[PDB]
Parts: C-alpha cells; structure tokens; sequence
C-alpha cells in the first residue's frame, strides 16, 4: 500500500506548503510588487526636451532659470510694478520656461488645427511626451490598439484664451476639449487607442507623483499591464504668477533656491515628465528596456496645518515611513533622497527636520539630499515625475547631479547630525553590492504629501552574447510628413555620428521594432556606417540614394503576384542561396518535391552562369523540360523567404506557370503536388518544340485583335500597352519586321512554345495523360484570382482540368490586377528572380484608378542579401506592411535608445453653379471641396489639406465634419446624407461623390 | 514553472517492448513520488502504477493487470521517469498520463497516445449514406491509425457539419460516418494522412 | 474494504449559474487527523486533468476560486459559484484513505444545459456499394438531443457499436451513432429510441 | 447602507471622436467591474 | 481568532496539588494534541508534557521527571484542557505556557505564574547603599511574593533610575536592590503590595 500515514500527509504538506509559496508570492506581486519604468519623457525648464538632454543640464550645474516667455503674448508689463500689492502684477523676474509649449504638430495626431489651437498647451505637450516616451521603449505607439493602458496625468487647472461663456471666432466647440484637465488622460488614451484607466490626477505640486502612485497600484492590481504616468504644469497665462506674489511666495529671481539660507520665495517653472510603468515581472517577460524600478510610493496629506499653503511635518514624515514600509525597505536603504525642495525659507526648514527624522534618525552613511527645482524651478504638478527622471538618469549614468544654489546651508536647519549632506558637489554614487536606492518627495499646496521609492533596475541585463550576420536589415523610419521624414533621418545621422560604434543590426531592430509606421516612409539597406550616414545625409535633404522613399497612407496588406517567362539569365539565385538559410533550404525542399518525377536536380543547374548554356551550345535557360522546374523552384522559395521575412500575401496573381506557385504557396498545394505538376507540365509543354512561339509587345489590344490571324493571337494581357500574342512563324518575324520602324518594339522572347492558345490542346491527350489524380485540390491559406477566368474564385478548382485550362484561354492578367485594384489591395509584389513587366502594373495604376506600388525581390544579376534587403525597403517604402519580429527574429540584436518623432512644431496659441463643362468641373469641385475643408479645418494656410488622408486623421470630427457638409450643402445646394464624413472618408472620395451626384 | 514533459509514442504489436519517458522541469525529483494513469478511449482515468520517492525506498506498485511487465523507474541525476512497456496487450491501446504524486497527482504532463493495434496502414472505404426521402452523410470505415479530417462541401460548408468520433471494431480497425443536416448534391471527401490516401464521393439516395 | 464512491454523474450546468456537484462515499474518508481525505478533480474534452480542490475544501494554486469544496466525512459538495466553458468536463471524486486506486470512478459528465431537445431520428440502409466487399451496416443517427441519455434498440440487437459525439457551442446538443456493422446473409431480414425529449418510442425501419 | 463589491475604469480608446462614446470599449468596463467583484451578469438585478 | 486563555495562579507548597485550567477559542478542540511547557525563571523554556489529540488516541507523555505526577487531560464539549499539577516543587515555582500542538507549539497562550515556596507574606527589609565616595541605593530584601514597584525621589526621579529584578535566595525569600546614578540626599519607597507594607530611607555615607 502507500506507507500508511507517510506518504500521503507529507504528500499533502508539500502542496499546502507550495500553494502557500503560491498563494504568498501573489501578496508580495499584488502589494510589493516592484514596477518598472520602461521609459523616460520630458519637456523641462530650458533646452530640455528628451531624457538625455536633462542629463547635461543636470551633471554640469546649469539653472534653467532664465526669465518669463514672450511667445505666448504675455502682458510681461502689468506683470511687473514697483507696488508689490498691485492686483495684476507678478513677483518673479523669470523662471524656468518652456520654449516650445506654445508650438505643436496638429496633423501629427487626429487633431485639427483649430482644435489643436483649443487644445490646452498641457494637452498638446502631453501627447507628443506620451509619443515620446512610447518611442523610446521600443514600443510601436500605434501596437498598442485596444490595450489596457492607463493614463496617469498629474495637471494644474491653467486659464489659456477667453472665457467659455464668450466662446470664440474659431474655437466654438472645442475649447472645454482644450481647457479640461478631464480629456488631459483621454485624448491620450484616444490617439494611441489606449484602453486602460485614463485618469487625471491634481494635487497641485504632487499631482505626477501622486499620479505614478495611482500608476504603480494599477500595476499591482493588475488592471493595466502598462501605464503612462506623470504630470504637466505648462503656463499660458501669468496667472498663478500674479496670484502666487500676493500671497507673497515667489522668489523674485524664479529660482528655487532649496536648503539654502539666500531663498527668498519658491520661485516657479513650468515642464513635464512622463514615465512609462510596467510590472518587473510583465517588463523582463516582454523584453521592455527597463531603466529604474519604482519599488513603493505612499500619498498622505497634511492634515491641519498651519493653513492649507503651509506644510506639515508629522505628515511629512509619516508618508516618507510608508513608502519605505511600503518598499519593504528602511531609512538607511534610501542612498539619496531628493525631496521636493519648495525653494523658500519656510517649506525647506520644515521638509528637511522631516526628513531628518524618517531618514536622519538612523542612518549608517549621509544621506545625499537633491532637488531637482534647483536646477529647474518648482514645475509643480511636473514635480515628482521630475525628480524621478533625475535619479533615474542618475543610476543610469552613476552620478548624484548638484543641487544649485544650496552652498550657503540654511541656518534654519540643523544640519549638526550629519546623517544628511547636501548635494552641493557631483557625488560619484556607482553601482555596488547594496542595491542601489533613493527616494522622491513632493508636498503639494492642496496639503497631499507623496513619496516614491526608486531602486536600481536589477543588474540583470548583463550576459547578453554577441554574434556577426551578413543579413543587411534595412533601417526603416516614417514620419507623419514630407518634412518630418527628412528630419526623422537628419536626427537619426546627428545620434550616429554623436554616438559612434552602435552596430547596424540593432539600430535596424530599434528603428524597425519600436517606430510606428507613419504615412511617410524611408527605407535602405545599409552596409556600412558611411554608406548609412550617407542615405541618412541625403534622405535629410529630400534626395532619395539608395534607398526607397514612399507616401503609403491606408495601406497594410500586401498581394503575391508571380510572374511568368522573362529572366533567362537565372544567374541569380545561387547568390541567395549561399547567403540565405532559407533560400538554401526551401529550395532544397522543392528540388527533392521535383526529383521523384524530374530527375533534373536544380542545385547543379544553380551554381553556374548565364553564359554556362550557350558554351555547351544551348541558348540561356531554353530547354522547357528544363527550365520550368527551375522557375517554379526558385519561385516557390523567394515566395518562402518573402513570408519567412514577414510578409504574407493577400491575393494570388499567376501569370503562366505562376499557377503552379499559387498552388503551393497559398496552401491549395503541397510543395510535391505542385513540384510534380510542373514537372509532368513541363514535359507535356516541350512536345511542342516546331515553330510556336510567343512575342510581348506594347502593340494595342483593340488593333492586335484585327492582328489575330496566321494561328498567332492573343495568348495574355499584361497591361494597357502590354500584350503576350501566341502563334507561329508566319506573323512571328514579319510582326518585327513591320513594327519596329514605327516606335513599337515586338520584345519576340527567346521562347519555343505558345501557350494560351489553340495549339495546347494538341497534347490534350497528353496533357490529361501526364498529370494525373493525386494533386487534389485543396482548400489553401491565401485568396487567389484566377487568370483563367480573370476572377476571385475558390481554392478549390484545381486540378489537371485547371492546368490546361489555364493554359488554354487568355490570362488576361491586366484584367485579374484591375479587379485587385477594385477589390480593396492596392499593392503587389513582384516575387520572381528578375521583376519582367514591372512598369506593366504601373501603366494599369497610371490610367485606372490609382498609382499602385511596384515592389520586386530581386533584378537581372543582383541576388545579393543587400539586393533582398533593399526589397524589404522598398516594400516597406511602398506601404506593405513587414513583421519586424521575423526579419529580426534572431540575428543578435537588441534595443538601443534612438531620437524620438521629429515632432514639426508650429505656433498655435490661443490668447485670452458649375453647368457640367469638362472634368475641369471635377477639379474645380474638387477644389471647391478642399477648401471648404481646410477652413473648417481652421487650416489658416488654405494651401493643402493631404488628399490621401482620410475624414478621420486630419481632425474632422463632428463639429468640422457637419459645418463642412453644411459648406457643401449651401456652396455646391446638396443635401448630403448626415452620416456623410463616414460614407466617404477621403476628400478625395467625397469630391468624387459631389460631382456624380449630378443629377 | 512546472512541466511533466512526455515522449514513448509510436507503434507496437500484441507482445512487444515500448518506453515512455516523462521529464519533469521546474521542482525537485527526488521527493515527488511518480505515477502512471491511463485514459481508456470513451471514459476518464485509471491508474496504472506508482514509484515510491527516492528517499521512500523507491520500491514499486502497480495494478495487479499490469503487474511486473509495465516496470517503473526514475532518476534524478538526468531526472528522468522510465515507464517500460512490455507485453502491450490491445487493453493498453490508451492515452498514459504522467502524475506527479502516488496520491496527488498535481499536473499530469500532457499526455502520450499509445496504440496497439494488429492493424496495418491503409486508406478509407468511403460509403455513402444516402438519405431516406433529412441529412446526407457518407462511411470513413475500414482505416487505421487515427489522423483524420473529414469536411463537407470541401471545407465551404462549416454549419450542419459535425463528423463523428473515431469507434474501435473488434477487427481493429476505426469507424467514422460524417454527416450534414440540410434540406436540399453534397460531396465528401477524406484524407488518409499515414498513407495519403483521399477518397472523395457525392451521394444521392 | 474499499471506500466505493458515487456521484451525479449527469449533473448539468448552465452559464450564470452557481451549480452543486457532490460525492457519496460507503465509509468515512475523515481521518484521525480531523482532515477530510478526498480530492475533486478535472477533466476538460480532450485535455489533461487538472487538480482542483485537495483535502476536502481547499484550493490548488492557479485553480481559479470559483470552485469550493465542503462536506462531512461521508458527503461532499463542490459548488462552483459561477459555471463558464473552462469548468466543463469531467469531475473526479477521489478517496485518499486507501491507494490501491484501480479505476477513477464513473465521474461526473457535466454539460451546459439547455432546455430539452427533439431527437431527430434518421435510419441510413448501407449503400449498394458497401454490399460488394461482405459487409453493411445501417446507421441510426441521433441528432440534436439532450442529454445523452438514449439508448438505441435494433430489431426485426447486440452487433450495435457505440459513438458518442462532441456537444458544441451554438447548439450544446448531442448526437448519436449506433453502427450496426453486418453480414451477407442477415442483411436481407429498424432502429427507435427511448430519449425523454419524447415518450412514445419512434421507430423507422430501413 | 450598501457595499461595492467591485468596480472598474476602463478608456474608450481609439473612439470616433473625444467625446464619440465606444460600443466596445463599454463591455469591458462592465465585465471587469464584473470579474473583479466576483459576480456574474445574472446577478445584477437593476443597472444605473 | 484563537486564543489559549489560562487560569490556575495561586498559592501553594511542597507537597500539594494545583489545577492550570486552559480554554481554547477559535477553532476545533479535538483534534491539536495539548501541551504544557515552562519557564524556569532566568531562562527559557523547558516542555512539560503534552496529552495525544483525541482521535489519535488521547495518549499522554510527560517528561521523565514530571512524568506519573502530573496528568494531562482535556475535554472537547467544554473545550477545556487540565495540567493537573500534584506534589508541586521548587521546580514548579515558575511560568506555565499552554501549546497548540504536541510539536508545533503555535499560540502559547498568555502565561500563568505559579509559584511554589514555603515562606510567608511580609512586608520588606529596606537596606540603604551608602555610596563609596557616585550611586546611592538601598535594599529590598527579605520579601515575598512578587508584586513589587521601588521608585526614586517617590516617582519624581526616572532618568538613571533602575530596579534590579527579583533574586531567589535558597531560604524562599526575594532579594531586591533599587538603584540610582547621578552625583549629588536621594528618597527611596518600597511598597508591599499583599501585606500593604510601605516603607522609606534616606541615605547618606
Ligand atoms: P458628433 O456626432 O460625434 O457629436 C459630438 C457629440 C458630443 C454631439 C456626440 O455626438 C455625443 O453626443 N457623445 C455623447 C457623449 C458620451 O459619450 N458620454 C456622455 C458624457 S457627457
């Protein structure tokens, strides 16, 4: 039996044991959870405007106090009387300011220019610090589509232009969309799609870090996996500046001048920071950068003070204590607290005896006391995140920065114990055996006092290997401009050539996983650093070198077609071969799929010339027998590579033999079903070896149709001025002889049979004989259109029967790409070894709707993986969407920090009929459409309002959408539906609309 | 975490040997007693056999009907349980599963189908089930092992179709009959996966 | 002896609901050491089991909490306060006083309900083309009933074989092969139910 | 007088306008209210 | 919550029989085995016995000293557990602690102080400690039992106040000396609570 009562009892106690050890480490997870900070955003007093540009304001002891500003309009001459008690006037004769709140990027976002004017300059610095700080995770801001993310916005309720009750002449219904700290977290959570808790937190100078509070207990609850927290205190008006001096607070310099004794008020700033929170746990899984860790955060407030402007120090000392008990931690821990540092004489006093008593009590080394106001001013409800973003650039650079003006100690504070000096000196503070740890502290004016606990990031990261690849990933980047793309590569060669020896894989990676792609799109494989910087020299300029540039709005799936006959050369491949695993290996696969009924092995027939043929006396690539299984092999694994590079097809075009590559490729196929198709098809198709042969011309269809005759017609349509025509040599060399002196060139392929036509039923017997019924036919993983009947039909109908169908009837393949056209995808790559009829789809686009792409694999002797990375340039540059996870899958790279969006700021501050003529009626409505667009668009440069973006992105929301169909139903007198914004999303199909309803 | 990893599947005649394996990743070895459980094809559990722990004595008990052949073994140092199969008789064709307790059995692995069987490798008999005067179906029967897929209207038609489990005949060989409820002309078509043999068939009563 | 134990082994569930799935054991699984020794476990289709509640009431980690155990040294109860498709299966009541453990018990087949069903009956006489190699069998399809409770008689039986389906989503209905696999000879000599989705017995011949 | 067994607060996200409501974005603040208080939708006998 | 409340303090002497009453709250009774350890003054502790839980079979075991004397009983429908302590000795004169479990001693209750001497009740001794030329002391000794609070200029000095805690000399009584350091004359009270025995020095040297 079981060991009566020894085996079972202790068999129960290792499981009552474990689900506690279980059961437990959830406690731990659901409250001592330390949470991450994947990410860093901040716009701060002066230059700052990245995390690593606060750094050399911070190392090198400069004051980003420097006087008020003077573009938002400021009255700057009522603000200043020698009447210290005058109502109107100010008391500080400067500040750390922002020079860049007052500008923003309206069509970056779903944001309209005149709603952008509305937008609170919080608002609008707010969303480009969450695109930043998304940016700099490796995070794709638009990955992150219904995901539960929440906003944690810490904001100061600012007055910015006139009173709501007024209104205005633009900005009639979305002023309280700018003037409401409640869309302060939604728009962000709106733009980015987030789906997490957007919440705005105000208490005053806390607010941020009060704010990450809220943000990390999201976090150990469980309800976001992710959070963006932080706060903004950006200033449109002098407000708080004349209200702060009767109060007769603000020091007159602007300066915080923290624990000193020359503090003469607390001075004022206006930034913001923005962290990126996640889990340890949830951070390290997902492979997120993590900088810093934020380990516990308390909030209390001050209770009854001595008023609610002054603060306590009980409470003070009693949110410090909980944070560390919070933490799991204890005074000593903390190595370097950086409180909040109000900046006067009378905050300071109070806040060091606090914190002098929860860490100065007992303490075993001097506790380095900071304040980051003192090098930028008292941002408010942007300090707390502030100071985070300090001591995490501190541990991530291994230095405590200065505090500025703090030599003079202040004589109201008893510094005699010791236990805290005051970082009046750069403190070398590296990395050791004690886990490095400090502690943020912000005591807001509404009296809530917040403190957060940052450790070092456990040192985990090392033992990351290291590797060489000759894959040459294309460094891609797009922007939401024209002109944002040639900024997006100026900044990127700037962080090149400023921060030399990063290796090209994992700026590719970088650039590739954690860039959103934006309707502006610049795309180069690279080889060098000086070959990179170079494209990157002129991509800054507009100059497309080396690389691939294209506008690719509302594209994201691409199609597969394969052409037919047209590279001869076939010395293409065994360059791919021999630098591709794949292409070594799929290929491999088809060959040994043909063998069993093709003996012909192509790995023989690949290493070799062009030219190695015609020395055994044989033309290139001639013998069908022999050549159409190279094609499909060769086909079949670029095809391979393609999907194993990210890209997926959506729709299949098989010119002649492309068929066979649709079957397998997209599933309806095996790789030997249709290996064993073309190899019993090529034998059945090189019986016809006599005077049949084919000749692409640009002749026309409509006067090749008078041509057909003397057994040669049409045999497939690859365009407008494309045809393939079939037949033998009667018309063969005297269609040459009689084109070619009139501008048409007959391109007689060197080619000996014709297909698509009546002579392949000759070997009907045959034909039917030679294929058999094993091949069944299967429904696949990819839509296919037929280019036998020129349609979208099932995956299923392919057998022998469809074979020689296939090759029986016109493929009318410019038929197949208009219906692709027609049926939503605009893009198709070329699969093939060298991209024949490549301007043929071009010419189809050029005078049939619009423009599509051309993407190709690989040319006439170019099969290098440089020339395969500059086809996932290109197909990148034209708008198919590839998987940057599976071309990066594995090559030994990882993340590194890179320029965010070069965001093309501009200023926007808000202060306190046609009788049916010619289609020269269409682009006139056009226009009269446009404009009446881009004024209630609020587009004061009528000039352009992009006309391939839709009713959706350039800010066209109810408000704009209704007064413009109201324009439009009074200029052009219609009666456009209500629901019209959403009928035709683009101006272009709305004008296309306007002018059919003609009647 | 935890994983009870498993591998010994394959083909076996009445009176052969097999080996089933069973890795476990995330605990230590040693003090956790294996079991071996068996899922006799139409109902739940039953238990085949338990080592004690190393530090137990290691001695073993199994089922009086699987006594002495289905021998038990472990080892920490490769950490790894030996099930070894002698003798299968047809009552073992079954999915064994790997317990992690003698009397707890906490995350038993994933599961290992083994079969034996005196059956050979061959394509399906595709009958057809013509309608009274109702439903259209069509036979599976006479093939073995058991991959299969049988859909109607080749993969277009998905509501009405509902193709049966697979049913052991005394011969050893298995049964499946799939069948669509539409009024109305219908084809069906089944692939041997083993062998590759598809056999397609329209019906009419 | 052995501690033989029983249970609703067609107990049904219905999404919303808090259902009550019990045990009943012949002897008294309350050891000297005032802990229950039974063990509620679960089966998903086609999936390994898993685990439940151990020791009569309490949890296994990562088993969700909507599952409680109780009961007395002979009864005991699992209610599972809000039923979902990942609490379908199979329900293992199982005894740890004594370890021989030979069989598992008929477990518990739980479904999600529905209201009752109509049985649709259809007789299928073997096709022509499965005369030639000696063999035939007529097909009594069981379609769309509920719960699998009906037997299927064949007479003018014994040789019936037994398939069972999968219940689904859309419908959560059964359906029923009774494969009555025949000779030569016996061919040339009828299928009904005694499902409660009526109470007459149906019965269609071939 | 009453106790609240659970809550949630979920974004609308990517909307059709900032104050255009979400049809989906709704489900997910009502379920997890829902499974965070351990209740079913059954249980809730009136919706404010 | 669970509590191991105590009762059975008094007065006894060597050679008599006493009752340590402990009522267990919070949870079931039958089945945690009883424990009775001790703590011998000056140190720590030192188990007495402990009775088997009832369904294991209720079988007591005590240490071999102790062992015949006392007896462990317990009881579940009043829920109430007995140290019957006959023939107490100078051993005995010590704390008692009730446990919640034969070996794993979880609550340990509150503590019951049974003192076993053959001295009487009366009140103390007050001897001064002239200082040598400094600290000023004075006496306790020659009292008996341990309610006691000496303080310094009557309540009015606590800074360098410090009273040793109780000696046991081998005659039963207890010993006491209350000190002060601080250089100067110094008050010194000692009150008796039983007999209500108050009685104050002044010290010089
Ligand atoms: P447009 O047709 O989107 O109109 C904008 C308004 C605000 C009119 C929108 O239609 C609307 O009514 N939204 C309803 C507001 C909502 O989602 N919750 C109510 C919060 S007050």
């Amino acid at each position: 039996m079981a060991s009566t009562d020894s085996e079972k009892v202790a068999e129960y106690l290792r499981r009552a044991t474990l689900d506690l050890r279980a059961a437990r480490q959830r406690i731990r997870e659901l409250e001592g959870e330390p949470v991450a900070v994947v990410a860093m955003a901040c716009r701060l007093p002066g230059g700052v405007s990245t995390p690593e540009e606060f750094w050399e304001l911070l190392s090198e002891g400069r004051d980003a106090v420097a006087g008020l500003p003077t573009d938002r309009g400021w009255d700057l001459d009522s603000l200043f009387h020698p009447d210290p008690t005058r109502s109107g006037t100010a008391h500080q004769r400067g500040g750390g300011f922002l020079t860049e709140a007052t500008a923003f990027d309206p069509a970056f976002f779903g944001m309209s220019p005149r709603e952008a004017l509305a937008v609170d300059p919080q608002q609008r610095l707010m969303l480009e610090l969450s695109w930043e700080v998304l940016e700099r995770a490796g995070i794709p801001p638009t990955s992150l589509q219904a995901s539960p993310t929440g906003v944690f916005v810490g904001l100061i309720p600012q007055e910015y232009g006139p009173r709501l009750a007024e209104g205005g002449e633009g900005v009639e219904g979305y002023l309280m969309t700018g003037t409401t700290t409640s869309v302060a977290s939604g728009r962000i959570a709106y733009t980015l799609g987030l789906e997490g808790p957007a919440i705005s937190v105000d208490t005053a100078c806390s607010s941020s870090l009060v704010a990450v509070h809220l943000a990390c207990q999201s976090l150990r609850r469980g309800e976001s996996s992710l959070a963006m927290a932080g706060g903004v205190t950006v200033m449109p008006t002098p407000g708080m500046l004349v209200d702060f001096s009767r109060m007769n607070s603000l020091a007159p310099d602007g300066r915080c001048k923290a624990f000193s004794a020359g503090a003469n008020g607390f001075g004022m700033a206006e930034g913001a920071g923005m962290l990126l929170l996640e889990r340890l746990s949830d951070a390290r899984r997902n492979g997120h950068p993590v900088l810093a860790v934020l380990r516990g955060t308390a909030v209390n407030s001050d209770g009854a003070s001595n008023g609610l402007s002054a603060p306590n120090g009980r409470a003070q000392v009693r949110v410090i204590q909980q944070a560390l008990a919070e933490s799991g931690l204890g005074p000593a821990d903390i190595d370097a607290v950086e409180a909040h540092g109000t900046g006067t004489r009378l905050g300071d006093p109070i806040e060091a005896r606090a914190l002098f008593e929860a860490y100065g009590r007992d303490r075993e080394q001097p506790l380095h006391l900071g304040s980051v106001k003192s090098n930028l001013g008292h941002t408010q409800a942007a300090a707390g995140v502030a100071g985070v973003i300090k001591m995490v650039l501190a541990m991530r650079a291994g230095t405590l920065p200065r505090t500025l003006h703090a030599s003079e100690r202040s004589k109201e504070i008893d510094w005699s114990s010791g236990a805290i000096s005051l970082l009046d000196e750069p403190e070398p503070w590296p990395a050791g055996a004690r886990p490095r740890r400090a502690g943020v502290s912000s005591f807001g004016i509404s009296g809530t006092n917040a403190h957060a606990i940052i450790e070092e990031a456990p040192q985990v990261v090392e033992g990351e290997r290291v590797e060489a690849g000759d894959v040459v990933a294309p460094w891609v980047l797009s922007a939401s401009s024209a002109e944002g793309l040639r900024a997006q590569a100026a900044r990127l060669a700037a962080h090149l050539r400023e921060h030399p020896g990063q290796d090209p894989r994992d700026i590719a990676y970088s650039l590739a996983t954690g860039r959103a792609a934006l309707p502006h799109r610049a795309a180069f494989a690279p080889v060098d650093e000086s070959a990179a910087l170079r494209v990157l020299d002129g991509l800054a300029t507009g100059n497309a070198d080396g690389a691939a540039v294209g506008t690719s709005r509302a594209q994201q799936r691409a199609v597969f077609v394969f052409p037919g006959q047209g590279w001869q050369w076939a010395g293409m491949a065994v360059d791919l071969l021999d630098t591709s695993p794949v292409f070594a290996a799929a290929l491999r696969e088809c060959a040994d799929a043909l063998e069993p009924h093709l003996d012909f092995e192509v790995i023989p027939f690949l290493r070799a010339e062009a030219a190695r043929r015609e020395q055994d006396a044989a033309l290139s690539t001639e013998r069908v027998d022999v050549v159409q299984p190279v094609m499909f092999a060769v086909m079949v694994s670029l095809a391979s590579m393609w999907r194993a590079h990210g890209v997926e097809p959506a729709a299949v075009i098989g010119h002649s033999q492309g068929e066979i590559a649709a079957a397998c490729v997209a599933g309806a196929l095996s790789l030997d079903d249709a290996a064993r198709v073309v190899a019993l098809r090529s034998r059945v198709i090189a019986t016809m070896p006599g005077n049949k042969g084919m000749a692409s011309i640009a002749a026309p269809a409509g006067e090749v149709r008078a041509r057909i005759g003397d057994r040669v017609e049409i045999a497939a349509v690859n365009g407008p001025r494309s045809v393939v025509v079939a037949g033998d040599s009667d018309e063969l060399d005297r269609l040459v002889a009689s084109c070619t002196t009139e501008c048409i060139r007959a391109k007689r392929l060197a080619v000996d049979y014709a297909s698509h036509s009546s002579h392949v039923e000759t070997i009907r017997d045959a034909l039917h004989a030679e294929l058999g019924e094993d091949f069944h036919p299967l429904p696949g993983f990819v839509p296919f259109f037929s280019t036998v009947t020129g349609r979208w039909t099932q995956p299923d109908e392919l057998d022998a029967g469809y074979w020689y169908r296939n090759l029986r009837r016109t493929v009318r393949f410019a038929d197949a790409v208009r219906a692709l056209a027609e049926q939503g995808y605009r893009t198709f790559l070329e699969v093939s070894a060298h991209p024949i009829l490549t301007a043929a789809i071009e010419e189809i686009g050029d005078g049939s709707g619009a423009d599509l792409s051309a993407i190709h694999s690989l040319r006439r002797g170019d099969g290098s993986l440089a020339d395969f990375g500059e086809a996932l340039s290109r197909a990148f540059a034209a708008g198919v969407a590839v998987d940057w996870e599976s071309v990066h899958l594995g090559t030994g790279a990882r993340r590194v920090p890179l320029p965010t969006y070069p965001f093309q700021r501009e200023r926007v501050w808000l202060e306190p009929l046609a009788s049916l003529p010619a289609p020269e009626r269409e682009k006139a409505l056009f226009e009269l459409v446009r404009s009446h667009a881009a004024a209630v668009l609020g587009h004061a440069s009528a000039e352009r309002v992009p006309a391939d973006q839709a009713f959706a992105e350039l800010g066209v929301d109810s408000l704009s959408a209704l007064e413009l169909r109201n324009r439009l139903g009074a200029a052009t007198g219609v009666r456009l539906p209500t629901t019209t914004v959403f009928d035709h999303p683009d101006v272009r199909t709305l004008a296309a609309h306007l002018t059919s309803e003609l009647g | 975490e935890v994983q009870l990893v498993q591998s010994g599947g394959g083909l076996v005649q009445p009176g052969r040997s097999l080996r089933l394996s069973c890795t476990a990743s995330g605990f230590t070895f040693g003090d956790y007693a294996m079991s071996w459980v068996r899922q006799a094809p139409g109902k739940g559990l039953e238990w085949v056999g338990f080592i004690r722990s190393k530090a137990y004595g290691g001695t073993t008990e199994y089922a009086a009907s699987v006594k002495g052949r289905f021998t038990i073994s472990r080892d920490d140092s490769k950490s790894i349980a030996y099930l070894q199969m002698n003798s299968l008789k047809t009552e073992d064709t079954a999915v064994y599963y790997c317990t992690r307790g003698g009397t707890l059995f906490d995350y038993w692995g994933q599961g290992t189908l083994v079969t034996v069987s005196s059956a050979s490798t061959k394509g399906p008999s595709v009958f057809p089930l013509a309608p009274s005067s109702a439903a259209l179906g069509c036979l599976v029967k006479d093939y073995f092992p058991e991959p299969v897929t049988v859909s109607w209207n080749s993969g277009a038609l998905t509501s009405g179709v509902h193709t049966f489990p697979a049913v052991l005949q005394s011969s050893g060989l298995y049964s499946l009959s799939s069948v669509v409820t539409v009024p109305s002309t219908y084809i069906c078509n089944v692939n041997h996966k083993p062998s590759n043999t598809k056999v397609d068939k329209k019906v009419e009563p | 002896d052995v501690v033989m134990t029983q249970s609703p082994l067609s107990l049904p569930v219905t999404p919303g609901e808090p259902a009550s799935i019990s045990c009943r054991s012949s002897q008294s699984l309350l050891h000297s050491n005032g802990y229950n020794y039974l063990d509620w476990y679960l089966q998903k289709p086609g999936q390994s089991p898993q685990l439940l509640i151990y020791l009569g009431s309490n949890r296994a980690s990562g088993v969700p909490d909507r599952f409680s155990g109780s009961g007395s040294g002979t009864d005991f109860t699992l209610k599972i306060s809000r039923v979902e498709a990942e609490d379908v299966g199979v329900y293992y009541c199982m005894q740890s006083l004594q370890t021989p453990r030979l069989t598992f018990g008929p477990g518990t087949k739980v479904d999600i309900k529905r209201t009752v069903a109509a049985p649709s009956v259809f007789i299928f006489p073997p096709s022509d083309e499965q005369l030639k190699s000696g063999t035939a069998s007529v097909v009594c399809l069981l379609n769309n009933f509920y719960p699998r409770g009906a037997k299927v008689q064949w007479k003018v039986s014994g040789n019936s074989q037994e398939s069972v389906t999968e219940q689904d989503s859309k419908d959560s209905t059964y359906s029923l092969s009774s494969t009555l696999t025949l000779s030569k000879a016996d061919y040339e000599k009828a299928c009904e139910v005694t499902h409660q989705g009526l109470s007459s017995p149906v019965t269609k011949s071939f």
